[PDB]
């Protein structure tokens, strides 16, 4: 089969106009039709589009359909943003007897100027490495949009196996926290030269270090 | 079984792709199509081959070169979807969008005349005709020493019959032995696998009681 | 009005069934096809398995192929899907999703049109434990204007909620508590930090409290 | 349209040729205009075909008309995207008559 690829987080003022893009990795995209599903949390997922540009009777206007098979893309374009829009998009498609689903769009209506997050990394307690464990905390405070992509390095290397990661919830201040534990062992802690957190948000990287001692 | 559903060969005529008989009935029960479709000078069609004595099928050798021939669906179904069994549906590749212009001939070496099938389709929409056979104008190309014929896919909403709104438009022609019969085709075309002659005389008629 | 409704979502030990069941009206049932859709909690869509409009066709995803059975009753109009040999992967919330044609998988797919409210299916092993409460010491007396980053870390929970207080409640101004995290062993964990003058440091004592009440473990940690 | 009596049904419909292919885009809208027919028992699709024409009824235009005869309970399913006569209303026979063609008196 394939895989279809839409970006994490898309954001843009009321009014304004946003396009949310959604690439297939093997198979040209105008081979079978295409979907827009949308999901405003805490309801079921409803249907914006189907075959790439169609819209169900009740879709605002403003929803429209795409597909450019130069790039192999499929594209989402909502036009006059309302503060009801705001949901997460995901793409779909079809293979033989497969249905691909994309990872998933959160689209934010920019409700107050943009802050980029704060990140606060732990090492592991000299206590629980006595515990024969070892667990790393990276703290992301004080971000909108509350999209986040959080990616861990060992020394200089990516590891995902033993990651947990929080989904973004709104703080006191109407802005968005979340965490990330990386679970690892005493034997692995002491092993490499170095950890990272690596925490993106709107196409921007802050990276921090820890150390053993 | 259809009578036509032998030249085809839906899956209710899996048994019936090579007969030889003296005396053909048809029951009322009988359709010549899964995929829902009509055949062009049917009854024509269905004197040729109640007065056949049989018929006798050789394969057509069309060797298809980067696109899809696995064209298949659930109402012609056997084992899961699948589709008339001395046909192939040609689609475009996964790859690329595109159907390529080919073209396939086939001669008949044999001393009697051929019965060659084929189908056009319509799909339900001209976005499921581009979906499958790409974008574009399409073209069907049929020619002989005697018959000529083009045809260009008429896609559009027809009634559901067997799940399906689209048609396929089954055609023949008779080749004359020694001659050559030649498609030219951009998409929406439904080739033949298989060729068909027959093997004798006989008589067909119609009812509905035992044997 | 086409309105679909699912039952049966509970919690499940590692290794059990489940029946689901979703209820369908206001459309003629038999004559289209009908999907099962999960979501893992905070993950995408993930498309299970699809039964055609006469129910002779069967068709699953890979992840769950031959542990999960789906069926329907025409006559009910009601779907079903067994959910068997289950595990951690396959919590999520499961809504059925009614297809746009006939038959499944064919060239083409149209997608769905309408979607069923949703039920959720947790799998886990819950037994409920008390934290286990970790110091998390601030930097080797590096701040930025002032400021250090200091608190405790509480670890392997279950289940929900606990309070950290800092100094019996005394300390209020500049406490952050994290959210829990539900980690892959069913059990959550979350931390706490506070944001303190670089000068203190090494010359105060910084007790966080810990109250955990379903496992009647309540800690104070000192930083 | 489903025939609900208990008699075939006469369905007619036709299909405008216009004087030119401008004439044909103001009335329809630029594109290729085509109707399909669908039923059971029938299948066939139909093209307007514009271009130049002498003047009949001083019109150079021309409407020609198409039917078939739906069987009961048989749906037909009409798909134009222009130049469609549409029809609305389908006949019913009432049983049997005899028709001649003569040009004396009653
Ligand atoms: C057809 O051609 C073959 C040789 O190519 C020849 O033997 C045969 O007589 C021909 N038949 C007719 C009817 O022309
Ligand atoms: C036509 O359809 C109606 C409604 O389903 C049915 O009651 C009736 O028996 C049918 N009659 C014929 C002649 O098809």
């Amino acid at each position: 089969n394939f895989m279809l690829t839409q970006p994490h987080s898309v954001s843009e003022s009321p009014g304004k106009t946003v396009t949310i893009s959604c690439t297939r990795s093997s198979g040209s995209i105008a081979s079978n039709y295409v979907q827009w599903y949308q999901q405003r949390p805490g309801s079921s997922p409803t249907t914006v589009i189907y075959e790439d540009n169609q819209r169900p009777s009740g879709v605002p206007d403003r929803f429209s359909g795409s597909i450019d098979s130069s790039s192999n893309s499929a594209s989402l374009t909502i036009s006059g943003l309302k503060t009801e829009d705001e949901a997460d998009y995901y793409c779909q498609s079809y293979d033989s007897s497969n249905v691909v689903f994309g990872g998933g769009t959160k689209l934010t209506v920019l409700g107050q100027p943009k802050a980029a997050p704060s990140v606060t990394l732990f090492p592991p307690s000299s206590e629980e490495l006595q515990a024969n464990k070892a667990t790393l905390v990276c703290l992301i405070s004080d971000f909108y949009p509350g999209a986040v992509t959080v990616a861990w390095k060992a020394d200089s290397s990516p590891v995902k196996a033993g990651v947990e990661t929080t989904t973004p919830s709104k703080q006191s201040n109407n802005k968005y926290a979340a965490s990330s534990y990386l679970s690892l062992t005493p034997e692995q802690w002491k092993s490499h030269r170095s950890y990272s957190c690596q925490v993106t948000h709107e196409g921007s990287t802050v990276e921090k270090t820890v150390a053993p001692t | 079984c259809g009578l036509l559903g032998t030249i085809t060969g839906p899956p209710q005529c899996d048994q019936f792709l090579e007969f030889s008989a003296d005396l053909i009935i048809e029951r009322r029960e009988g359709s010549d199509v899964c995929y829902p479709g009509k055949f062009v000078n049917e009854e024509a069609l269905r004197q040729i081959l109640r007065e056949s004595g049989g018929i006798d099928k050789e394969a057509m050798g069309f060797t298809y070169s980067g696109i899809r021939t696995n064209g298949a669906t659930s109402a012609c179904r056997r084992s899961g979807s699948s589709f008339y069994a001395e046909m192939k549906w040609l689609l475009s590749n996964t790859d690329n969008a595109a159907f390529p212009q080919m073209t396939k001939s086939y001669k008949n070496t044999r001393k009697s005349p051929a019965l060659i099938v084929w189908g056009i389709h319509h799909s339900v929409s001209t976005a499921e005709q581009t979906k499958l056979y790409g974008s574009g104008n399409k073209l069907v190309t049929v020619g002989s020493s005697n018959y000529q014929q083009s045809f260009v896919p008429s896609p559009g909403a027809r009634p559901q019959v067997n799940g399906l709104s689209g048609r396929i438009d089954f055609h023949w022609l008779m080749l004359n032995p020694n001659d050559t019969v030649t498609f030219s085709f951009n998409g929406a075309f439904i080739a033949p696998d298989r060729a068909s002659f027959l093997r004798g005389k006989s008589m067909g008629i119609q009812s509905g009681v035992q044997v | 009005e086409v309105q679909l409704v699912e039952s049966g979502g509970g919690l499940v030990q590692p290794g059990g069934s489940l029946r689901l069941s979703c209820a369908a009206s206001g459309f003629t049932f038999s004559s289209y096809a009908m999907s099962w859709v999960r979501q893992a909690p905070g993950k995408g869509l993930e498309w299970v398995s699809a039964i055609s409009g006469s129910g002779g066709s069967t068709y699953y995803a890979d992840s769950v192929k031959g542990r999960f059975t789906i069926s329907r009753d025409n006559s009910k109009n009601t779907l079903y899907l067994q959910m068997n040999s289950l595990r951690a992967e396959d919590t999520a919330v499961y809504y059925c999703a009614k297809d746009r044609l006939l038959w499944f998988g064919e060239l083409l797919f149209e997608g769905f049109d309408y979607w069923g409210q949703g039920t959720l299916v947790t799998v886990s092993s819950a037994s409920t434990k008390g934290p286990s409460v970790f110091p998390l010491a601030p930097s080797s007396k590096s701040t930025s204007g002032g400021t250090a980053a200091l608190g405790c870390l509480v670890k392997d929970y279950f289940p929900e909620p606990v309070t950290v207080s800092w100094n019996s409640g005394a300390l209020t101004s500049g406490v952050h508590t994290f959210p829990a995290v539900l980690q892959s062993s069913g059990l959550y964990s979350l931390s706490s930090v506070v944001t303190v003058p670089s000068s203190s440091l090494g010359t105060q004592t910084y007790i966080c409290n810990v109250n955990h009440k379903p496992s009647n473990t309540k800690v104070d940690k000192k930083v």
